[PDB]
RNA sequence: GGAUCUCUACUUUGAAAAAAUUAGAGUGUUCAAGGCAGGGCCCCCCAUUGAAUACCCCAGCUAGGAAUAAUGGAAUAGGACCCC
């Protein structure tokens, strides 16, 4: 469809949209049958580093992976309709707070590993670079308590994500707050 | 040097290519792998000339930098550098020990040859130790014309050539005196010296009557 | 087998150390490592590090500032109250006037002079001065 | 050290080695300190002025001496990389 | 090193850093079940299934194209046996040296080693009890172990 | 070798060392298209492949168990793939 | 006894505790060891005359902290929430 939140409420303007840019686009390409069967979560843009902008539209864990079998599709014509701005796609992941000894509780589950902050932060980080893929990752710790990630991309698809290096900085320190600089090692 | 007027040109490398500075034996020290371009076929390492030059240069500056030229020690116990020291110290103006260094000559204060230089310069580490270890009880640094098998237990500055060979040696230590000089008020740096590379090369005595 | 791995961490820098190198790589990362290194960084002993992350237990590479005498760990991890700490700083420190030791509290992995002035107790790390 | 009210109260500070932070003892004997002149940007020749490099005996036994000012050579622009 | 030998080889595999399948296979999570379905069916140990997907079919790791280990997806469907593989080949061996150890009454070494698998069986089954792998009552029997291989 | 750059070395030397010394380790294996002389389809091969591999649905055997990496039967043509 | 999840042992507080002894506050037995008394003004008054305080392992009790070290939770699921 065209997005289906969790709860009652209601997207805004800017949600619905994306969510109008989203139905719009099957009507008239072969993403038909494929976007039928998928919806988004949420859609929300931010600013970067500049004059520009970017968005973040966020998409169901289950419908993740058959979402970036037509991301390479989306990105490209979602950046059309929405000319300086790029686009990503992240999975809505939930982050359980971890069992402490002061919240009341009567049957918690454990809370799995995949809930936890470092899973999940580190979850988002991959799906911010679906086109290429980490190959390493350092943490420059420096001389104050400030640390800084330092992701080692593929050498290839280096020319398609070699602009949105700087997108990708501020998507991740919108959502987790990290400092992050991307390198294509060889 | 780092600079565009302190750069190698085609006269100096076609030099060390005649003489053989760059082949530095077939045993190689693990100080001296960074200053070796590429072990060949028949096991001859080769010496890389640019780093050559900016160890040269370097241990010119160390020269400049001593006020009194006759605070400079050129030791060399070899036959292959002995009349090579001996016109270094005439075209500079430094101190020298052609002959055989005798043991104590820079701590033994009540000797009668005792010596106390600035900065030591020895041909051959290895053939050299004696000079080397002596004056390591001393505050004397060291420039040494270091091949690929040679320790560099007190080498301060490793300048990586070929030291055995009589055309080798003798044009390093022209080299030498060419750019200490050229960083003096004596050489215009434009027009080749005077001196020929030849007259620091050791001839046996069956060549001389020649 | 590899027992208490921050000992392995403050053994290899000790040695690199004496050494005269500028970087040491240690094998196994923690987050007790990490603790402890940046506690040694914040009081000028060791440079920046960056934590290596593979998909395993990680490594980590310190940079040497060379003012590090010697680092070492209280293998037994003995319980330290706010009364006999005062004990282990005759005994490890070579002096009253530099040298810390690392502590394990409730409040968080610290020296000894922020246990005082937090109040609070707990375990022994090791020392570095 | 000072003496809490601004007295340096050392007789004699040492000097330390530029290749590994080490202090050179008063009786290291084999400890160095070397300096390099600079020279001029247009002509190359030498001005006055040098920079000071002191290594310690340990270093330079160790056969480290060399290395280490070719890496203090590059860090002060020196000798090219 | 070793448990029961001296030697500090380190021959083990060294897994990659991305945890992804490469692009140029195209087998999905069910092609790759159905796969270990027919080779666990026809008596391959899931240490011999992932050899033949990785030197055949390219499956570089099974943990990867699905989301669980061979032995999980054969524990699910109930291939899995009853005693796992390692347990079985350590009572494989006892048997083979016991029974060559009754023919051969004097060859000291032989009876040496028996000692040294028979350590290794105990301290594995210890662990499988612990976590509840095994019954409480299990127990190797020396007499009725060749039963069970 | 006094100060030496730890955290960036040459790809000389991470190639040169053991596949679990390295910074990161990786396999020094790979996978490769092995392609039979007389049939066409290609067959995923690994590379120490320490099993008797034959194409399926023929004769001709691809690749011979050795103790490193797999010694291919003659005009059997094959490309390591990334 | 490896690494890994928000970046009941340990620890801190309180309660409770025979004094004497020890440490220690006050006080010129002529000083001191000690004692617990005694000082100041012209029939009293002032210094609430004083006769403090600390320590009292461990265990038990109580209230915080949650790093470190153990430990439990959903896998042949009806497991947690609803539905009702």
């Amino acid at each position: 469809a065209k997005i289906v939140k969790p709860n009652g409420e209601k997207p805004d303007e800017f949600e619905s949209g994306i969510s109008q840019a989203l139905l719009e686009l099957e009507m008239n390409s072969d993403l038909k049958a494929q976007l039928r069967e998928l919806h988004i979560t949420a859609a929300k843009e931010i600013e970067v580093g500049g004059s520009r902008k970017a968005i973040i539209i966020f998409v169901p864990v289950p419908q993740l992976k058959s979402f970036q079998k037509i991301q390479v599709r989306l990105v490209r014509e979602l950046e059309k309709k929405f000319s300086g701005k790029h686009v990503v796609f992240i999975a809505q992941r939930r982050i359980l707070p971890k069992p402490t000894r002061k919240s009341r509780t009567k049957n918690k589950q454990k809370r799995p590993r995949s809930r936890t902050l470092t899973n999940v932060h580190d979850a988002i980080l991959e799906d911010l670079v679906f086109p290429s893929e980490i190959v390493g990752k350092r943490i420059r710790v420096k001389l104050d308590s400030s640390r800084l990630i330092k992701v080692h991309l593929d050498k290839a698809q280096q020319n398609n994500v070699e602009h949105k290096v700087e997108t990708f900085a501020g998507v991740y320190k919108k959502l987790t707050g990290k400092d992050v600089i991307f390198e294509f090692p060889e | 040097g780092g600079l565009d007027v302190l750069q190698m040109k085609e006269e100096d490398v076609l030099k060390f290519l005649a003489a053989g500075t760059h082949l530095g034996g077939t045993n190689l020290d693990f100080q001296m792998e960074q200053y070796v371009y590429k072990r060949k076929s028949d096991g001859v390492y080769i010496i890389n000339l640019k780093k050559t030059w900016e160890k040269l240069l370097l241990a010119a500056r160390a020269i400049v930098a001593i006020e009194n030229p006759a605070d400079v020690c050129v030791i060399s116990s070899r036959n292959t550098g002995q009349r090579a020291v001996l016109k270094f110290a005439s075209a500079t103006g430094s101190t020298t020990f052609a002959g055989r260094f005798t043991p104590g000559t820079f701590t033994n204060q009540i000797q009668a040859a005792f010596r106390e230089p600035r900065l030591l310069i020895v041909t051959d580490p290895r053939a050299d130790h004696q000079p080397l270890t002596e004056a390591s009880y001393v505050n004397i640094p060291t420039i040494a014309l270091c091949n690929t098998d040679s320790p560099l237990r007190y080498v301060d500055i490793a300048i990586p050539c070929n030291n055995k060979g009589p055309h080798s040696v003798g044009l390093m230590w022209w080299m030498l005196a060419r750019e200490v000089l050229r960083m003096r008020g004596t050489i215009s740096r434009e027009h080749p010296w005077e001196v020929m590379p030849d007259l620091y090369f050791y001839r046996d005595p069956e060549e001389i009557e020649k | 087998v590899r027992m208490n791995v921050l000992a392995d961490a403050l053994k290899s820098i000790n040695n690199a150390e004496k050494r005269g190198k500028r970087q040491v790589l240690l094998r196994p990362c923690s987050k007790v490592i990490v603790r402890f290194l940046t506690v040694m960084m914040k009081h000028g002993y060791i440079g920046e590090f960056e934590i290596i992350d593979d998909h395993r237990a990680g490594k980590i590479v310190v940079n040497l500032t060379g003012r590090l005498n010697k680092c070492g760990v209280i293998s037994p991890r003995f319980d330290v109250q706010l009364k006999d700490l005062e004990k282990w700083q005759n005994n490890l420190l070579p002096s009253r006037q530099f040298g810390f030791i690392v502590l394990t509290t409730s409040a968080g992995i610290m020296d000894h002079e922020e246990a005082r002035r937090k109040h609070t107790g707990g375990k022994i790390l090791g020392f570095f001065f | 050290m000072q003496n809490d009210a601004g007295e340096f109260v050392d007789l004699y500070v040492p000097r330390k080695c530029s290749a590994s932070n080490r202090i050179i003892g008063a009786k290291d004997h084999a400890s160095i300190q070397i300096n390099i002149a600079e020279v001029d940007r247009v002509t190359g020749r030498f001005n006055g002025q040098f920079k000071t490099y002191a290594i310690c005996g340990a270093i330079r036994r160790m056969g480290e001496a060399d290395d280490s000012l070719l890496r203090l050579a590059k860090t002060d622009s020196i000798v090219a990389k | 090193g070793r448990m029961h030998a001296p030697g500090k080889g380190l021959s083990q595999s060294a897994l990659p850093y991305r945890r992804s399948v490469p692009t140029w296979l195209k087998l999905t999570s069910d092609d790759v079940k159905e796969q270990i379905f027919k080779l666990a069916k026809k008596g391959l140990t899931p240490s011999q299934i992932g050899v033949i997907l990785r030197d055949s079919h390219g499956v570089a790791q099974v943990r990867f194209v699905t989301g669980n280990k061979i032995l999980r997806i054969l524990k699910s469907k109930g291939l899995a046996p009853d005693l796992p593989e390692d347990l079985y080949h350590l009572i494989k061996k006892a048997v083979a040296v016991r029974k060559h150890l009754e023919r051969n009454r004097k060859d000291k070494d032989a009876k040496f080693r028996l000692i040294l698998v028979e350590s290794r069986i105990h301290r594995l089954a210890r662990y499988y009890k612990t976590r509840r792998v095994l019954a409480p009552n299990w127990k190797y029997e020396s007499s009725t172990a060749s039963a069970l291989v | 070798p006094l100060a030496k750059d730890l955290l960036h070395p040459t790809p000389e030397e991470e190639r040169r060392r053991h596949k679990k010394k390295r910074l990161v380790q990786s396999p020094n294996s790979y996978f490769m298209d092995v392609k039979c002389p007389g049939c066409y389809k290609i067959t995923t091969v690994f590379s120490h492949a320490q099993t008797v591999v034959l194409c399926v649905g023929c004769s001709t055997v691809l690749c011979q168990p050795t103790g490193g990496k797999a010694r291919l039967t003659e005009g059997c043509s094959f490309r390591r793939k990334q």
